[PDB]
RNA sequence: UGAACAGCCUCUAGUUGAUAGAAUAAUGUAGAUAAGGGAAGUCGGCAAAAUAGAUCCGUAACUUCGGGAUAAGGAUUGGC
RNA sequence: UCUUAAGGUAGCCAAAUGCCUCGUCAUCUAAUUAGUGACGCGCAUGAAUGGAUUAACGAGAUUCCCACUGUCCCUAUCUAC
RNA sequence: CAGUCAAGCGUUCAUAGCGACAUUGCUUUUUGAUUCUUCGAUGUCGGCUCUUCCUAUCAUACCGAAGCAGAAUUCGGUAAGCGUUGGAUUGUUCACCCACUAAUAGGGAACGUGAGCUGGGUUUAGACCGUCGUGAGACAGGUUAGUUUUACCCUACUGAUGAAUGUUACCGCAAUAGUAAUUGAACUUAGUACGAGAGGAACAGUUCAUUCGGAUAAUUGGUUUUUGCGGCUGUCUGAUCA
RNA sequence: GGGCGUGUGGCGUAGUCGAGCGCGCUCCCUUGCAUGGGAGAGGUCUCCGGUUCGAUUCCGGACUCGUCCGCCA
């Protein structure tokens, strides 16, 4: 499935959530229906999380995760962070990033094993993600977008990237990542397909006025059939 | 804001009068904008209506590319540098007004932008948040 | 609550307490009054202005 | 010919005249609505506005963007010692409105209260209540009849109480003396606690308790007189105006011949009486206390006093209530705090409130520190510590 | 001091005359400063602000070839 | 071809000269009864009643731009008298 | 501006909404008509500022009707409590566009308001052009430049005292007068009711915001004769310190 | 704003209730200082309703264009 979900009315749920194989994020201030989509399609297997990122609502863009570990920017609070612990299992690991694009969800485009990030990120936060995430990490651009979180969906089976990308930078960028990856669009013809939907191995979550064309486009790249 | 807004949003101090001139931060090949209006604003005799950050504007490209001059378009404050106070009491502020362009649902016309943005304009407006690098 | 560090003087910050500067290339920086902060734009080097943590750690004044 | 734009009213027309208050003191002219169900106590309570400061608190709003966050908050300080219980008086209802009957004092009179009925205390025989305790001293016989008196008559009792203004740093040494209107019990019961309590001081966490919304009625600060621009808020001339600019242009059309009271013009500014509603109280600190200062999470023991202690003021070393905002009146004036008239929900008025931490630097300038301790570890040894 | 019988300070000389005392409300007259925006004010940038000396670089259209021109636009300036 | 002494030539223009008129087209602006460039059956332009052009100059009249600012949003404060 | 009658329009159907041919009125925010008052002078454009009043209601409150399924809209009632904006052009009133908004309703008060301002226009004397005139000169034709005086009196209004009520002091009562709050968005209800679909509500609840008002100065910003501290120029006190 | 009149082929223009000519150019014929001739195409008669049997034609409404008259001191 390619659920369709909406935050209040938004039809972008990669920007209000963040999903990876071991957790699930969600805003605090969300609807009814929009808990239960994760609530049902989850399960009680997989722990959800309610949070808050640095004061703000929007937390995929401001958080980059992985199923071993969890990047929170620095103006994240000790009690957000204190919560996080608690709500979240064991395994994974939390830890601050003292960097200045600070945004980490826009910055860094990951999965389990192999990472997209900014070019122009620092060497510290670069070590900081292969030792938190264990992830072997590629400074590049998707046809000259820098914001490779919200330019490309990345999961384990496949890739979504941006529509208006270079074929010789998709299979540049496939190579790279060791993963198909498709271009395509996301709630309508939006652009920012990160942005627009979360996805991980056996679930993905999108706006409602993603289209059924979209949605097939999804299921068939992320092979959540 | 008005009719994209995704909430509330608490008030911040009035920055940008009508007739600003501010800074284009998007990649649309748009150098600076000029407010004529600002979204929601209310009615009082001879004030001029101000915009703030995270507020929608109308706004008219005075400098860049001559298919974005002479017409009007919908903008987006990121950028105030006036001082603002937030219920956590901090005043703080940028150096330059800067916006981005989008449609009146919000959705930006660029793709990228340069700069800081403000919290409470990423969270009214998730394309800004989307296409943002840095949210402060 | 959290006190924060004037980026100036290395004075101690309370909570509603001085300002708070967003330079262009996105760095933060904390005054927690309007001497400090005019000093910054002014451009003084901290290094050089005699009463900052700066200074005196420099100087090895008070060791 | 009509106006060219229409524009609201400059100023509020139910505030007028914008005259000087009649007394320091004002005037408490509604009391809460009596029930005669629970236990005798006060309606209202008597302090001196000391000050501000700020505190930051955890926020409980479930719903608000700011939910479970900590904001910082601006509140007030008014300095309350124990109020001391001097007399009773009751009042009948007639076609005319209420109407006192008798009142009973109490029979030894401090000097700071029996300073109230005199302007020359200095040169004075201090002949004052001394054929009334004269009248006292008897077995009853003076007494009871006025206080059957009063159980007989009087549908209303009010209870004379005075400040304790010498425990205040506050160099008047006269006391505020008023009336409070007690809200339990029958009549009887009323002026049986009057006459037990007479000659003793009552505590202020005796009337009010915390996340208490209550009102602030004081005089406001007084300005003299105001031109027509700051005092009304009128829009000013233009630049090139002849013969001044602070003013109101046309203060009246032709008819009616005369210039209508509704015109806004210049006069006296401030010192009026007024009542403000609605304000929380956070703190009702003790004085016989160390670390009135100091909350559950910050722990650091330091009195509510700030850092050379409050300007114009002094010190708060009796006890004291921590209301939210401000209130009318400046520091050092008397301020009448009152219960509220009605039971407010509002899922504000009935939010709990627990500090986290209470500013205590200098007023007195750009403070950097809370306590002398933290300055002196900061900054480490000086020149004059040896 | 400075280009200077400019402005500012001083020497010789000459005055210390102009009803005074006490407070510091409004509105004035004269002098000033203002966060963010920058003519949205107004008939109209009225008024105010900005620029300013000197040295070096650089200087357009047009022209009656004489000019425009300090065009515009940049950099520097103390003390030892 | 008439009328008359002869019939407006060269130029110029909604010009300080155009009623209609806020003329029509273009440009300038988000929007212009303003400005500029064109057009000309021009109420009622026009050749020492001087026509057209014109560098430099102007406490002359008008429009736009940059800089600048309490002119303004929206007022506040200080000094002397 | 409002009625009465109703041939017709409205698929059908006079009157949901309109309504010809006729006819009865109201108003004095149009322009006329008249010449009553003022020629030993009542300051004639417009704008700015400010108060109050009217309702023939643009919006907001509660309702009735529909050619009202929902959404949007139209007609009407009680209603003047409350609001009715920022600009380009023009001296304008008016107009015309841009834009926001719940809405950008109409008017009066000596065509409100010049000892309140301004002086762009009109409306002196200078000057230019066109037309007219032999000419001096004329032109609601165009253009440019053109002194805006006085309040200290009475009343009114805003504030401030105050004799006399045996004296003086404290605490009060309340006749009368005034009065104040306003409007919107988002989430949810809910892609629900309704509908064939396209489309698409409302009540309760929550969080904010606009306009207004009353205070206040903990914080932030402004202000500086704290001439408080430091720096700098020129000159003077022989230098130094000051 | 109001009044009065106007609207035909690509262009100009004739119309009493029963759309023609000229100009442009389609073709053919015809020939210096480039003509002429013959067959062509070309309209929702500004649009919408009613009358008639049928309206360019009669009527009503709307649009459009062109004239005339209109603010103040
Ligand atoms: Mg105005
Ligand atoms: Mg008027
Ligand atoms: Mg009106
Ligand atoms: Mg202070």
């Amino acid at each position: 499935m390619a659920t369709r979900t909406q935050f209040e009315n938004s039809n972008e749920i990669g920007v209000f959530s963040k999903l990876t194989n071991t957790y699930c994020l969600v805003a605090v201030g969300g609807s009814e229906n929009f808990y239960s989509a994760f609530e049902a399609e989850l399960g009680d297997a997989i722990p959800i999380v309610h949070t808050t990122i640095a004061g703000t609502r929007i937390i995929g863009r401001m958080t980059a995760g992985n199923r071993r570990g969890l990047l929170v920017p620095t103006q994240t609070t000790d009690q957000e962070l204190q919560h996080l612990r608690n709500s979240l299992p064991d395994s994974v690991k939390i830890q601050r990033v003292e960097e200045r694009l600070s945004a980490l969800g826009n910055v860094i485009c990951c999965n389990d094993y192999v990472a997209l990030v900014h070019p122009d990120i620092d060497r510290e936060t670069e070590e900081l993600i292969s030792d938190v995430l264990g992830v072997e990490v590629f400074r590049q651009t998707i046809s000259g977008n820098i914001l490779v979180g919200s330019y490309c969906s990345l999961s384990n089976q496949g890739g979504l990237v941006h529509p208006q990308t270079s074929v010789q930078d998709q299979e540049e960028l496939s190579s790279l990542l060791q993963v198909p990856l498709v271009a395509g669009t996301v709630n309508r013809g939006s652009s920012v397909v990160g942005a627009g939907m979360v996805v991980n191995d056996y679930l993905a979550v999108t706006g409602l006025d993603t289209t059924a064309p979209e949605l097939s486009v999804i299921e068939s790249i992320f092979r959540l059939q | 804001s008005g009719n994209g807004a995704q909430g509330t949003k608490f008030r911040i101090s009035l920055g940008l009068p009508v007739g600003a001139i501010m800074n284009c931060a998007d990649n649309s090949g748009a150098r600076n904008l000029y407010i004529i209006a600002v979204k929601g604003s209310g009615s009082r005799l001879n004030r001029l209506p101000a915009a703030s950050l995270g507020d929608m504007v109308m706004a008219t490209v005075k400098k860049g590319k001559p298919e974005l001059r002479k017409k009007v378009m919908p903008a987006i404050v990121v950028r105030q540098a006036k001082s603002w106070r937030r219920r956590d009491g901090v005043f703080l502020y940028f150096e330059d007004n800067a916006g981005v362009i989008a449609n009146p649902k919000g959705e930006m016309k660029g793709s990228a932008i340069t700069g800081p943005v403000g919290k409470e304009c990423a969270d009214l407006w998730p394309r800004v948040a989307s296409n943002s690098g840095v949210v402060v | 609550m959290k006190v924060e560090i004037d980026s100036f003087s290395g004075a101690k910050i309370y909570p509603g307490r001085g300002t708070l500067f967003v330079r262009g290339d996105s760095k933060i920086f904390r005054f927690q009054n309007s001497k400090s902060a005019s000093l910054f734009k002014q451009r003084k080097n901290p290094r050089r202005i005699a009463w900052t943590v700066l200074f005196r750690k420099h100087h090895k004044k008070g060791i | 010919s009509h106006r060219k734009y229409e524009a609201p009213r400059h100023g509020h027309l139910g505030f007028l005249p914008r005259k000087r208050a009649a007394s320091i003191r004002a005037r408490v002219k509604a009391f809460p609505k009596d029930d005669r169900s629970k236990p005798v106590a006060l309606t209202s309570f008597l302090g001196y506005k000391a000050g501000m400061t700020t505190i930051v608190r955890d926020l409980d709003r479930p719903g608000s963007k700011f939910h479970k966050r900590e904001v910082v908050e601006a509140v007030t300080v008014v300095d309350t010692p124990p109020v001391v219980v001097v007399g009773v008086v009751g009042y009948v209802e007639t076609p005319r409105g209420l109407r006192s009957l008798t009142t009973v004092w109490a029979e030894h009179l401090s000097d700071e209260v029996k300073r109230r009925f005199y302007k020359n205390w200095y040169k004075s025989k201090k002949k004052a209540f001394t054929k009334y305790s004269a009248k006292y001293a008897q077995d009853g016989a003076g007494i009871e009849r006025e206080l059957a008196r009063i159980k007989k008559y009087a549908s209303v009792v009010r209870v004379l109480v005075h400040t304790q203004i010498r425990k205040t740093p506050l160099a008047q040494k006269k006391a505020h003396l008023a009336e409070i209107q007690l809200n339990g019990g029958s009549i009887s019961e009323k002026v049986d606690w009057a006459r037990e309590h007479f000659e003793k001081t009552v505590a202020v966490d005796s009337v009010f308790e915390q996340n208490e919304m209550i009102d602030a009625i004081a005089v406001t600060k007084g300005h003299g007189f105001e031109g027509v621009t700051h005092r009304w808020g009128t829009k000013k001339l233009p630049r090139k105006t002849h013969r001044g600019l602070r003013k109101v242009a046309c203060i009246g059309a032709w008819h009616p011949a005369h210039v209508m009271w509704s015109v806004a013009r210049a006069g006296q500014r401030g010192y009026h009486s007024r009542t403000s509603i609605n304000h929380k109280i956070y703190r009702v600190g003790k004085g016989d206390d160390e670390a009135n200062g100091a909350t559950s999470f910050d722990r650091t023991k330091k009195t509510i006093t700030p850092m050379g202690g409050f300007v114009h003021y002094g010190e708060i070393k009796n006890d004291f209530i921590m209301v939210k905002g401000c209130i009318p009146g400046n520091r050092k004036r008397i301020v009448t705090l009152r219960k509220s008239l009605y039971t407010n929900t509002s899922r504000k008025a009935l939010e709990e409130v627990s500090l986290k931490w209470i500013d205590t630097a200098s007023k007195f300038g750009k403070g950097r520190f809370q306590t002398p301790a933290e300055k002196h570890a900061f900054m480490g040894t000086l020149k004059k510590d040896l």
